[PDB]
């Protein structure tokens, strides 16, 4: 009679299913970078044309 | 970026740069995986940082 059940303890009240939140889905991108040129070495000029 | 930044920009615990340890592990996986989640915008993010 105190917890609201039945003669053999089955609850009076329905126990609610509480729906969980459930998993997300995930993402990833592109991701990049940049760098310079190399110094220009004076070419030693040779004698052919 | 890591190693231009010289670990400053990751931080360390008592050690200059970084010891290759289960603390700089941890950091560089956990670092990854908000690299992964930044998204699209993460390359202009890295490029600031």
């Amino acid at each position: 009679l105190r917890h609201n059940l039945s003669i053999d303890g089955q609850p009076l009240s329905l126990a609610i299913y509480a729906e969980p939140t459930d998993p997300k889905a995930l993402l990833t991108s592109m991701v990049q970078a940049s760098q310079g040129g190399s110094a220009v070495l004076p070419g030693t000029l040779s004698l052919y044309r | 970026v890591l190693v231009i930044s010289g670990f400053a920009v990751l931080g360390a615990k008592n050690q200059p740069a970084g010891q290759h340890n289960i603390d700089t592990l941890f950091s560089l996986y956990r670092f990854h995986q908000w690299i992964n989640g930044l998204g699209n915008p993460g390359s202009d993010t890295l490029d600031m940082l």
